[PDB]
RNA sequence: AGGAAUUCCCAGUAAGUGCGGGUCAUAAGCUUGCGUUGAUUAAGUCCCUGCCCUUUACACACCGCCCGU
């Protein structure tokens, strides 16, 4: 059998483009699931999240952001509908439109931090990639919620142009703007 | 696209002398301030006064795209709306710094909404992002044309310090220019900063 | 300068003096035969690939 | 379903359901060309104002908004791919915009009145063709920046449709209907007049070879493409401003000059 | 560098367990790296024949 | 070539309560303002203090390319001293011209230079020979640009408003310009018209 | 929608929601049970702020004297 997230939405053409990320975003045929609700215990070791699949990862870090938290079904209605969104407007997988922005989005290098009363001094670090997909999914979201808030724009369609924006690489997005100057400021430091 | 603009070391606070709170002035409260040993002359509200009398009667607030931040010495960060005018003479100055200081706020007295307002520290938090940060300092060797550093379509933070000795010292600046060759008041220099920047954006 | 690749051979130990980052040694994906050493912010083990946009630079140097 | 576009409200309606199923009544002062998309998913809209809304079926607020025109538009309809869209309206001026990029794709300028009647071709994209009451209708296609063809109207055109085999374009203007052959260009096949006022919207029925022609006066004439003749005649108590056909000839929609 | 200093080391006779302790480690990390550069070469035909023989 | 500035209506007087003698300020003497039924707002001396400051700091007043001329309203002509430095707080400002009407002179504190003193009006005659006048106002529909006003070697003199509200009329000026389409104020007109004539004579 | 300062917190934990009891002390706009939903980051150093100890079981291997009044 097939197995397609939302019975809909295959997962075999899916493909990663980055060769560091390929083993921390769990999106192939062992971690293909119907729904991202899986009730497991991924908290539990260091390093065991990079085998939670990254569906279930964006519904988790979904639910931090400006809600009551512990609503977890509200939060995956609302990837459904992004999802539907995003496949309406696009017309590809939305599965790979995340892939791919959360594979823009994620920082390279950070600047490690020297700071005293006075002033702070600063120098220029590399960033892993546990680190990367953490920050990426962590700024998607907190630029999908900013956009929703006091908008007549329910949050579905402003997660959706997330996506969309970071995929395509476009600067019209929160995440790619926290990026480049991020890496910015890294580059002005070394 | 916007210009903002951070007096940063304003020299703001509010002492009370008999029955009476006033904010701090150096030869008002000449007397206190010699007690407790604190030094004379760093009590100059006036360069926080004068700056924003040249930032919102500029037309560049007048068309709409200047915002106004105050970091006091106290480490309280003020934002002043761009529908504000500021009082114009010195001792009623006093008098709205000395009820924003205690109240936190500043209400309309023609309008329902707030005109100023204490927010939450760093400042760096409620700058749009992706926009250049950009400081101010005299001692800078190279002087830097105003007109070359003004952005075609982003927003834009530049920090005047607010203070007559010492330079910009802060966290999230990435670079310090100098813009004349001589040392300018810090009201001139956001009358200069203003100006360049109206006719590059069409305001005329 | 093109963006390089680089994999985790050794796990040296937290910095302490800069900030908290850990100190790695890392092997170019190139078959140069290359090992220098680096500085990574968060959480790292062997066998992470780690991308340099600047390869140049050494962590310890005078 | 239909979807019936009145004043400032685009209004959704099933098979029989007397009430609309779903209304659009954002619009400030009016709606123009209410259009579905193959998919039957988003539908295109028009206003007064100059701003392209895309609409979900199921929502609320329109998903994008375009601003390059500055006068009103009423004429919205989608590509053979379904993620672009060509706009006409009363500036002179046609454009493509492209629905996921959220800009402007591309814009021709070669028109002297109110452009208010574009059509698409489902067989080849970036290949549309589009009205006005300059009296010509002009072809804006291929890969190109300027129209490859043109063709001449003797009255202001109100309709123009596209069979899809043979390349064969009909226009309506007054009381004429024109036939236009692309095999060469700009050949008048057949000009016919069968109505008394001026010919209001032209459709075709899911059978290429019937023609439905509504107009002014109270009447809707079915023609054979085979013949180029009238073979049935309908007659309304107001005049035809739109006319809808739906799968095979199902249901047939007449929208008046009253409510 | 170190290299060239260790062989002046061996050849003295002085503390050869410390170098060879350090030098052994240094050419293992390093081995490939070593490999390539010619002009490393020369370097180690002084420091083969040097190394067995004092041993 | 020069130039020259001319503050024209300025608020600036002296009154007696009590026994000693103070400068005239509405926010201070509101007392005495209510008597007599003088229109309370009018005394506004802050307009002549701010616009010195930036007039005496601004980089052509160092290379010695401007002068500025004091007309009151009390028709009472001042003229200031390049070198002299205006206080920067408004309290210890009033002292100095307290102390200019009564004695006529300002002398230097460490040299006997002629730095503030009244001179014979009308100030026409110390005008320079071949200087043409032009007054300020934001009245004028057309706007002119200030690059192109300066003459490159002649001395030129403009007559700005240091009142509260009012029009610029006096009879040697020859011509009449805008210089915005917005409402500044006489401090922001100062600042702009020793920008503009900064670039033009290769001060930077 | 609550400044400056300041307090607390590592997995069914933070946070939300309901339903009971008043048990020989305490508890009434309060106290204590029980269930429901359920997260982000971290699994390592002594750099700051501190704390606890030391500097007299002879396998192999390793190592080879704390200082002062
Ligand atoms: N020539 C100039 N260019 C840009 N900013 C200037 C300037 N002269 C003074 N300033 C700004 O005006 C403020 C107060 S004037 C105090 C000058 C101070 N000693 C200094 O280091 O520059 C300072 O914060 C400074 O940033
Ligand atoms: N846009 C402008 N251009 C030139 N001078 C101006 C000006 N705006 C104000 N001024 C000058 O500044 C002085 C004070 S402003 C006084 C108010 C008056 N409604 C006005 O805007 O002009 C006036 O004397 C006027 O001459
Ligand atoms: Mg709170
Ligand atoms: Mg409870």
């Amino acid at each position: 059998p097939d197995i397609k997230l939302f019975g809909k939405w295959s997962t075999d053409d899916v493909q990663i483009n980055d060769i560091s990320l390929q083993d921390y975003i769990a999106v192939k045929e062992k971690y293909a699931k119907y729904l991202p609700h899986s009730a497991g215990r991924y908290a539990a070791k260091r390093f065991r999240k990079a085998q939670c699949p990254i569906v279930e990862r964006l519904t988790n870090s979904m639910m931090m952001h400006g809600r009551n938290n512990g609503k977890k079904l509200m939060t995956v209605r609302i990837v459904k509908h992004a999802f539907e969104i995003i496949h309406l407007l696009t017309g590809e997988n939305p599965l790979q439109v995340l892939v791919n922005a959360i594979i823009n989005s994620g920082p390279r290098e950070d600047s490690t931090r020297i700071g005293r009363a006075g002033t702070v001094r600063r120098q220029a670090v590399d960033v892993s990639p546990l680190r990367r997909v953490n920050q990426a999914i962590w700024l998607l979201c907190t630029g999908a919620r900013e956009a929703a808030f006091r908008n007549i724009k329910t949050i579905a369609e402003c997660l959706a142009d997330e996506l969309i924006n970071a995929a395509k690489g476009s600067s019209n997005s929160y995440a790619i703007k926290k990026k480049d100057e991020l890496e910015r400021v890294a580059k002005s430091n070394r | 696209r916007r210009l903002i603009v951070v007096l940063e070391g304003a020299s703001l606070e509010t002492v009370k002398v008999g029955k009476t709170y006033e904010l701090l002035n150096c030869d008002k409260h000449k007397s206190i301030l010699l007690k407790n040993g604190r030094d004379p002359g760093e009590a100059r509200p006036d360069i926080t006064h004068q700056s924003l009398l040249m930032l919102m009667d500029s037309p560049l607030n007048r068309a709409g795209l200047l915002q106004v931040y105050i970091h006091t010495q106290k480490n309280v960060l003020i934002e002043v709306n761009p529908q504000t005018r500021i009082p114009r003479t010195f001792d009623r100055f006093c008098g709205l710094m000395v009820q924003l200081l205690h109240k936190l706020s500043v209400r309309a007295a023609d309008g329902p909404q707030k005109l100023l307002k204490v927010i939450k520290n760093p400042v760096s938090d409620h700058f749009p992002v992706g926009c250049m940060k950009v400081g101010t300092s005299f001692s800078i060797p190279v002087v830097s044309d105003v007109r070359e550093l003004v952005p075609s379509s982003d927003p834009i933070v530049f920090v005047v310090g607010a203070f007559a000795h010492g330079k910009v010292s802060v966290e999230y600046t990435e670079k310090m220019v100098s813009i004349s060759n001589y040392p300018l008041s810090a009201a001139l220099t956001c009358a200069k900063l203003t100006t360049a920047f109206e006719e590059v954006w069409g305001v005329i | 300068q093109p963006i390089k690749l680089a994999r985790v051979t050794k796990v040296l130990g937290r910095t302490g003096s800069q900030g908290q980052c850990t100190q790695v040694r890392v092997e170019f994906m190139d078959d140069t035969s290359r090992s220098i050493i680096r500085n990574v912010k968060g959480p790292v083990r062997e066998g992470d690939v780690l991308t340099l946009l600047e390869s140049e630079r050494e962590a310890r140097r005078l | 379903n239909y979807a019936v576009t009145a004043s400032s409200r685009i209004h959704i309606y099933g098979r029989y359901s007397q009430e609309p199923i779903k209304t659009f009544s954002r619009f400030k002062d009016t709606a123009y060309c209410a259009t579905f998309r193959q998919d039957g998913r988003l539908l295109v809209a028009g206003s007064e104002d100059g701003g392209v809304q895309l609409f979900d079926i199921s929502g609320r607020a329109p998903l994008r908004q375009f601003e390059g025109h500055t006068k009103a538009v009423h004429t919205v309809d989608f590509t053979a791919d379904k993620y672009h869209v060509v706009s006409g309206a009363d500036d002179y001026t046609v454009k493509l915009w492209d629905i996921p990029n959220s800009k402007e794709i591309l814009t021709f300028k070669e028109h002297s009145d109110y452009v208010r009647c574009g059509c698409a071709s489902k067989l080849n994209p970036d290949l549309f063709i589009t009205g006005s009451y300059d009296h010509t209708v002009k072809m804006f296609d291929a890969r190109t920046s300027e129209s490859v063809l043109s063709v001449e109207h003797g009255q202001p055109v109100e309709s123009v449709l596209l069979f899809p085999s043979g390349g064969l374009l009909v226009s309506a203007g007054g009381r004429y209907v024109k036939v236009w052959d692309m095999l060469k260009g700009g050949q008048l096949l057949v000009s016919l007049k069968n109505h008394h006022k001026t010919v209001t919207c032209l459709c075709l029925s899911s059978s290429g070879q019937r023609l439905l022609s509504g107009s002014l006066d109270r009447k809707v004439k079915v023609y054979s493409t085979t013949s180029y003749k009238v073979v049935h005649s309908f007659d309304y108590a107001a005049s035809i401003l739109s006319l809808a056909l739906a799968h095979e000839d199902e249901t047939i929609v007449v929208g008046m000059t009253n409510g | 560098d170190i290299l060239k200093l260790f062989n002046e080391f061996i050849q003295l006779g002085s503390d050869v367990e410390l170098i060879c302790r350090c030098l052994f480690f240094l050419l293992r990390i390093h081995f490939g790296q070593i490999t390539s550069n010619q002009m490393l070469v020369p370097v180690i035909e002084k420091l083969r024949e040097t190394t067995i023989s004092k041993v």
